[PDB]
Order: structure tokens, then sequence, then C-alpha cells
């Protein structure tokens, strides 16, 4: 019922985006899932008048028997205007980061229930390729809000705010954050009785009419940081203090009142890498100054809603992983490492695919928005194998380090 | 009569801001217009194109063409001008059918949809960008015009319209017979399948009836198309593909051109015939692009001109897709960048062939290339079969596994066995992750001035070994990497070295065994002989003892 009216941005067309290649198993989970969004009347087949195309895939989601359509809108969301009459965008809620719970919900299927403005539905136009080309592509465009869009959580907002009014009233000390496809939900209560809210705030969507029943579930009060620390030891050897300088000299770029100097002084000489060096009285004050100035924060460290967050990873070995989220360089909004290895144990592109996940959540439930990462990786080993371990509805950006960091050794 | 289902028109557009073409008709010859009327009053009768009124402002230019060795014309006009402010479509032809891909079949016939082709309904709002003119005789008349009422053979639309129209009336067809398969190319519909061949000819015959609904005659005629199929480059048999004869000239003189279509016969041929090699020839066309350029053969591109020659002597085919088997993709290294591989199903019997070249940067080693080699061939492997095969690798799994733990990037290969066929990738060095107790410990430094490019490398150690050396037109990235290079030279087979050099510490953790770099390749060299080597690296200027000394000797 009653269309709103969706443009591009000025002077620019519709995406045209090369579907990539698809497993048999992924085009047989979609020309099965598309067959029925068709009967349902979310999707409509298209003519060769439609130039545009937009890439699909399918996933599994966390803990499911069953695919999930996802389209890749990144290219369409780019170019589509920004959303401005009744919304300004939405003042991010600084709590939802403090919560001890925040479950994740999928609410996209409610988009499919508001109709696409019938001038922009050729925009959404996706193809589901055949093997070895061998039939034409099946092409299909929304006749709905599809799940993914940067235009359906605007356009829905209205309806979405209706459904969840009772639950808000009824529960006042809960954030419910959206972002995309995803409903983020905390709470400060315990787990049980966390869950069965969350269940409570299920049943208010499905009496509306209508992969809901899913969770999953965030501990942010949990996360935890990375300050920078130096090692405690009894004996340093030369290498020892060489490395103890080098991570200095990288700190002072960060913390500026970092001193070197007397800790360098030691190494005067040209001694054995392995040999034992007493420390000086003069070092073991500046270390001890230095230690001191490395438990503070960094000077002026703000966020800037206008700029884009910037997610870096270090690959430290042995299913260990580093990450920095910052906007401009040395001022860091947050660090990390994930140890933690839910299989992936004999593959490194499956445990970066799992990283690039776990900070844009992160990113979204702090920020509201997704960082443009750079990633450890050739481009090509990436663009092959990234889709084959995705589980999130949306996509970051990404581009590709290929020259080692030096810097890897101090966030070690 | 019996009623038929009219095809529903494509809405079409030209491109925003843009009107239709108008361009003027070219003077004719008496005959050549008298031609054009004979034409247009034919096509005219059948509806393909109707007369209009002046008010209608476009306008397209018309030629007429010889038949060459006959006396007949036909008519061409020229859509140049409305091809340029007409839409873009869907292009569905790109994406072209791997022969590799596809499966063996018992019968292929071939049906003649030739008169659909001409056929087809054009969107009645945009038939007045399609006006032309036949000019008058003697010009002293108005030119007769007309408008196309279907889609005008050369313009822009019309292979995406037709094809989009012709996969519509099809689908139901296909859909409800599973047991053949079904293809258009120009104006056949070839027809494939298992069955007996009563059956066959059956589906053959309900196809037509299926095609009569729409009042679309084939010819009751026996096609002149069999098997085996002169298609895109290939020839398809009904168990076997390859590609078509490729012969190589014999020339004592060859030119850039003949090269470029040397390279592109070798290219094509790599899909089938295994171990076709064109780094050597490829090369000869290096900058330069003045074509008619005669270029001698180097030795190694007359050498790898002749191993092709072998390869090529008698003919290769490739077997179809069975579903019901492992994909499987074998890999050879066969030296300078360059790699060769099989993918088949059973022994001896390849599907397709291949080749990946080296990319272009300062410094590579063959585990990197063979990881490339494996993403290119699962990719194409997923457009073909919609599988990643299991690979065979000329690496063992300790070398695979030693190499990805300790790189410094995510890196991953899918299932693979190692096979045993040299020449074996390998790591040719690996650096220690501790320094080395009893090791001598050489502190290393370089250092150039920039316009005289007059520098010094060298080193001093633990046990007092020094080495300043004078260097002329050089750099400080070259010093540093001289300096690095002289402690290896001078000290024993387990080495500490300290450098200050951060470029220098780039190329060696991305663990290069060949570089375009002279230097890189005597370091690899060096570091290959040793038996332990730990590389430790340390901010320049800090007052870093052994690492201030050199610097400052080095810097003059
Ligand atoms: C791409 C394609 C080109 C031609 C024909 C193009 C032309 N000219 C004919 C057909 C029927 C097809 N389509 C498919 C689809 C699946 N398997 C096959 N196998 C197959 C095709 C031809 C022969 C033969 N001989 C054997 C096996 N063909
Ligand atoms: N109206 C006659 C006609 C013209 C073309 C046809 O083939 C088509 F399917 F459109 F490609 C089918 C029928
Ligand atoms: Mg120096």
């Amino acid at each position: 019922i009653e269309t709103v009216p969706v443009k591009l941005k000025p002077g620019m067309d519709g995406p045209k985006v090369k579907q990539w290649p698809l497993t048999e198993e992924k085009i047989k989970a979609l020309v099965e899932i598309c067959t029925e969004m068709e009967k349902e009347g979310k999707i409509s087949k298209i003519g060769p008048e439609n130039p545009y195309n937009t890439p699909v895939f399918a996933i599994k989601k966390k803990d499911s028997t069953k695919w999930r359509k996802l389209v890749d809108f990144r290219e369409l969301n780019k170019r589509t205007q920004d959303f401005w009459e009744v919304q300004l965008g939405i003042p991010h809620p600084a709590g939802l980061k403090k919560k001890k719970s925040v479950t994740v919900l999928d609410v996209g299927d409610a988009y499919f229930s508001v109709p696409l403005d019938e001038d922009f539905r050729k925009y959404t136009a996706f193809t589901i390729p055949s093997i070895n080309n061998e039939t034409p592509g099946i092409r299909y465009q929304y006749n709905v809000l599809p799940q993914g869009w940067k235009g359906s959580p605007a356009i829905f907002q209205s309806s979405m705010t209706k459904i969840l009014e009772p639950f808000k009233k009824q529960n006042p000390d809960i954030v419910i954050y959206q972002y995309m496809d995803d409903l983020y939900v905390g709470s400060d209560l315990e787990i049980g009785q966390h869950r069965t809210k969350i269940e409570e705030l299920r049943q208010h969507l499905l009496r509306w009419g209508l992969f809901l029943w899913m969770g999953y579930e965030l501990h942010p009060d949990k996360w935890t940081v990375q300050p920078i620390v130096l090692p405690e030891k009894d004996s340093w050897t030369v290498n020892d203090i060489q490395k103890l300088v080098g991570k200095l000299n990288w700190a002072s770029q960060i913390y500026p009142g970092i001193k070197v100097r007397q800790l360098s002084k030691l190494l005067r000489g040209t001694k054995a890498l392995t040999e034992v060096i007493p420390l000086t009285e003069e070092a073991e004050l500046e270390l001890a100054e230095n230690r001191e100035i490395l438990k503070e924060p960094v000077h002026g460290v703000y966020y800037d809603p206008s700029k884009d967050l910037i997610a870096e990873i270090q690959k430290q070995g042995q299913g260990q992983w580093t990450y920095q989220i910052y906007q401009e360089p040395f001022k860091n909004l947050k660090t990390g490492k994930y140890a933690r290895m839910r299989g992936a144990h004999t593959n490194d592109v499956k445990q970066l695919t799992e990283a690039v996940q776990k900070i844009t959540t992160e990113s979204i439930v702090i920020w509201g928005k997704t960082p443009k990462f750079k990633l450890p990786i050739q481009k090509e080993t990436w663009e092959t194998w990234w889709t084959e371990y995705w589980q999130a509805t949306w996509i970051p950006e990404w581009e590709f380090v290929n020259t080692p960091p030096l810097v890897k050794l101090w966030y070690q | 009569m019996v009623p038929i289902s009219p095809i529903e028109t494509v809405p079409v557009k030209l491109k925003p801001g843009m009107d239709g073409p108008k361009v003027k008709q070219w003077p004719l010859t008496e005959e050549k217009i008298k031609a054009l009327v004979e034409i247009c009053t034919e096509m005219e009768k059948e509806g393909k194109i109707s007369k209009i009124g002046p008010e209608n402002p476009y306008n397209t230019p018309v030629f007429a063409i010889k038949k060459k060795d006959s006396t007949k014309w036909r008519k061409l006009v020229d859509f140049r001008e409305l091809n340029k402010r007409t839409q873009d479509f869907w292009e569905v032809q790109l994406g072209i059918p791997h022969p590799a891909g596809l499966k063996k079949k018992k019968s292929v016939t071939v049906l003649d949809v030739g008169d659909a082709y001409f056929s087809v309904p054009l969107d009645e709002d945009f038939r007045k960008y399609t006006a032309f003119t036949i000019p008058s005789i003697n010009n002293e008349t108005p030119g007769i015009r007309y408008q196309y009422n279907v889609l005008p053979q050369g313009w822009k639309g019309s292979p995406a319209i037709f094809q989009s129209s012709m996969t519509k009336i099809l689908e139901p067809f296909a859909a409800q017979n599973p047991d053949i398969v079904i293809y258009q190319y120009m104006d056949d519909l070839y027809v494939g399948s298992d069955l007996e061949i009563g059956q066959h000819r059956t589906k053959i015959e309900e196809l037509r009836q299926h095609l009569l609904r729409w009042g679309l005659t084939t010819p009751d005629k026996k096609h002149q198309k069999e098997p085996p199929f002169l298609w895109m480059g290939y020839e398809l048999h009904p168990d076997k593909w390859t590609v078509q004869p490729i012969v190589l000239p014999e020339k004592d003189s060859w030119t850039v051109n003949d090269i470029q279509k040397l390279v592109g016969k070798l290219n094509w041929a790599s899909q089938i015939y295994p171990g076709i090699k064109v780094r050597q020839l490829s090369k000869l066309l290096r900058g330069t692009k003045a074509l008619t350029e005669v270029i001698p053969l180097t030795e190694e591109a007359e050498l790898e001109l002749a191993e092709n020659r072998e390869i090529l002597k008698e003919p290769v085919h490739g077997v179809y897709y069975d579903p019901s088997k492992d994909l499987i993709a074998e890999i050879q290294k066969q030296g300078q960048g360059q790699w060769t591989y099989q993918i088949y199903q059973e022994p001896f019997k390849n599907l397709k062939t291949g080749k990946y070249a080296r990319m272009r940067g300062a410094h590579t080693n063959d585990v990197k290339q063979l990881t490339e080699a494996v993403q290119k061939i699962t990719t194409e492997s997923i457009v073909i079969w919609g599988k990643t095969p299991k690979f065979k690798l000329p690496i063992q799994k300790e070398t695979w596994e030693t190499w990805w733990t300790e790189y410094w990037q995510a890196t991953w290969i899918p299932e693979w066995e190692f096979v045993n066929t040299p020449p074996l990738v390998k790591l040719w060095y690996q650096l220690e992750k501790e320094p080395i107790v009893g090791a001598e410990t050489f502190y290393v430094d370089g250092a150039a001035n920039r316009e005289t490019k007059l520098g010094k490398a060298g080193y001093v150690t633990n046990k007092g070994r020094q080495k300043v050396v004078p260097l002329t037109n050089t750099t400080n990235q070259k010093t540093e990497l001289q300096a690095i290079y002289l402690a290896l030279q001078d000290s024993g087979l387990e080495v500490n070295i300290v450098t200050d050099s951060q470029y220098a510490l780039g190329i060696i953790q991305a663990q290069p065994d060949k570089s375009e770099s002279e230097l890189v390749n005597q370091i690899i060299e060096q570091l290959i002989k040793k038996e332990k080597v730990y590389l430790a690296w340390v901010p320049a200027h800090k007052g870093i003892g052994g690492n201030e000394q050199v610097d400052k000797l080095v810097s003059a």
C-alpha cells in the first residue's frame, strides 16, 4: 500500500555489476527460493530492456539447514539517494554497546510487506546464472523492499516503529537498534530472562502478519581492548632490547612523551644478539616512565560521523588475529584480538572471513556503520573464497594489502 | 484459419535527453533505387515495414549491395546513428558455453527458425525512429518513406530482443521435456538428447508443433547441418570436442603481426593441447606496436616454437562432462613463470587443458604462483562445471603447511593431493623466528648521495669483523640491500643480521625465490646456501650500537 518515491543520486545510472560464478548447489538453492518468491509476488521476471544487474548468491546462516538469498547491493546502495524527508538519520544509541546481552535478529522478511516504488524496481535487477551458461540466466526484479538494500530500513521505519511500540513502552530499559536487515536488542537481565524476552519480541513481529526464530548473542560489555604493553623481564638480551626500542619508537608516534634515549644507549657496542645486557638505572627509569605513559588513553582521539571507519587486520599465527579500527592514523577508536577458533583451524581464509564479520558487527554496534577493510590477503584468493564462509546479511567494503606491515610485531 | 499467440513486444526507449536519428540519405544509382523499391514492396507485403506520412522527422540511410557473382541485390540499412541513441539492453550472448562443460549426446538435431528471425514485432512507439527513405528516380518526386514493424537487422536491440522472445516461447517446452537440451544460435535451434532415436524424432516433431502455436514454421526438410558442428572456433562431435585445426606457418622472417597471430593460435590451442607455452614468443611483442616491424626470433623463442609444433603434430580431442564423476585438476610447473594444467574425470581423458602465466611484479615465488594458478582453475571450473575440482599438485603436503602457517598473508587452497612430478615446488629458504645462539652477529648498513649516486655498504660484527665497500651509480635502497648481501657472503652457515632497512625487510618478508632485481637474486642465492638466518630489524638513528657505528662508516 502507498509506495514511497525513491531516486538514485544525480547523474548516476543504475548498477551494472557482473554476476560472479556460482556453484551448482547455490544455483539450485536460488532457483528454488526465487520460484517461491515469484509465486508470492515478491519478485517478477524481467525483459531485455532492463540492462541493470546486481550480484546475488546464497548463504547458510548460523546453525541452519536452509539457504538464505543474499543480494550484494553494495553498488546500488552507493548509487541510491540518502534518506532525508522524514528521516535525518537516527542518533545512534550509545547505550547499545554498554548492554550485557545484545541479541541480533534477522528482521529482513518484514520488508517484503511493503511494495517498492514502481519506477525504482528496475534498478534491483538480478540474474540466476546457469552452469556453463548453457541456458539463459533467469532475470528478476523486486516488487517489494528487498533485503540488503539501504532504502529498505529507511522506508520501513514507519511500520517498524508501530510494531515495536507496545514492546518498548512495556520494556523501557531496552535498546532496540536497527541496521539493514538486522535488529539489535540489548538487555542487562539474566540470559534465560533475556532469551524469553527476545522470544516475546519475536511474537510481536509474527502476530503482525508474516530466519526470525534465530538469534545471535553478543555481550559487548565484555568486549575488551588492547593497550600497548611492554615485556617485564629479569634479563634482557641485546635482541630483547632492540625489540623493545623498536616497539617504543613505534609507540612514540601514538604517545608523544615516549623516550628511547637511555635504552638505546644500552645498545652501544657491537654485541652478540643473544648476549644478556644488564639495565642501567637511567634505562630502568626511562622504561618505567614509558610504562606509565602507556597506561593513559591516546590524546585527541574523536569519532567523526562524516569520515569513513578504517579497519586493519594482522594475521598473528596459530589462529590469532589482531585488528584496529580508526579514522586517522595512530588514533585508534578500537583495537582487539581474536583467539577463539570455530572450525577454520586448517583454513586461513575462513578465519579471516569470520574476523571480518565480527569486526563489522562490533562496528555496527558501536558506530552504527561498517568499516572499510584493509585485508592481508591477495585479491584473487579472497574473491574466490569469501562467499563460502559469509554468514552476515550485509557486506562491507574492502581493499587488499600486498606489502607486509612491519607493525604486525607490535600488535602481537 | 488457426489463431496464433502473438509475441509480446519489448518496450524500448532512446537514451535520456537523446532524440532519434536524422541522417541524410545518400544518392543512389537508378538501378539500386529500382532494386530497393522492389525489395521494400515485398517486405511491405509481408508486414515487415510500412509506408509513412511526411510528418515523421527521423531518417536512417539505406544502401543496396551486390550479391557478388550473382546479379541480385539486398537492402542494407545503416543503423549506426540510431544505435548510438538506443538504450542499453541485457546481453545474454556473453557467457558462451565451453565445450568441456557440455554433456555427450546421442543425437543433436538442427531446426531452421530463420522465418522467426526477421518477423519479431518491434515496439509500436519505437518504430518511428527506424524511418528510412528510398531516394526517388531523378529526385523529381519525394523519396518513398518507410518504417520497420519488426526487429531490423543491424539495429542495436535486435539480437537481445530476438533471443529473449525465442527463449520465452521455448521455456515451457524445455521445462516439460527435461530429457532434452535446446540451444539457439543465430537463426537455428539445436536440440540434443540421449533418447532412443524414435523418441528423439518424436520430440523434434512435438517441438515443431509447439512452435506452430506462435505461427513459427520450420522446414519439413532434413537440415543440411549435421554433427560435427563448426561453432565458435570449436568442432563439436556427439561424444567428443576439439578446437578447429591449428596449423603453424613456417617463416624465415616473422613480423609483429605474425607473432600476435601465432600467439593467438597457441592460446586458442592451449585449451585442449597439453603443455602449450607462449612465454618466449609473447616477449617479442613487448613495447613497439608498429605492426609491420620484423622481429628476429631469439633462440629461446625458436625452442618454444619447436616444442609447440611437436605438441600440435596430431589431433587431440577432449571428452564431455559426466556429472556423476569427480573433476580432477593436475598442474605442472613449466619454468619462467609458466604453468600448465589438465582437467579430467577418467585417467588419460581430458575434458580440457590450459595454462597460467606469472603475474607482473618485482619479486615472486613458486608457491605464490602455484596458489594463483589454483584460484584461476577453481574460478574457471565454477563457470564451466559449477564445482571445484580436486587438485593434484607438485608440492609436498609438509611444504604447503610450513608455507601457509608462517606466511604473513592469509592464504588457502582447496582439497588437494601431492603428485610427485618434477619439478616440485619447494621452499628455498626459511628465516629463523629467534636469534641464533653461537652465530656471529652482523650489523649492516648502507647509504648513498642522491646527487652523485656515490655510496657505501657494509657491516660490523660482534667478532670485530668489518667491511665497507665503495659503490657508484647506486641509491640508498640499493646500498641497504648490498649491505645485507655482504653479510650473507662473508658469514658462516648460521648468521644473525641486524638492519634498519624497512625496504629490505619488506622484500625479504615477502619470501621471493626470484626477482627482476639482480641484487635480490644474489641475496636469495646466498640465503639458499645458509643453514640458519635470523634477520632482525631496528629503527635508524637511535643510538643502537653497531648500527650507529656502521651507519657512520657508510655515510662517508
Ligand atoms: C551449447 C550448445 C551448442 C550446440 C551447437 C552449436 C553449433 N553449431 C548445441 C547444443 C545442443 C548446445 N547445448 C548443449 C547443452 C548441454 N550439452 C550439450 N552437449 C552436446 C552438444 C553438441 C554435441 C555435438 N555434436 C554434443 C554434445 N549441448
Ligand atoms: N509473429 C511471428 C513470429 C515472429 C518471431 C517469432 O520468434 C520469436 F520468438 F519471436 F523469436 C515467432 C513468431
Ligand atoms: Mg643508517
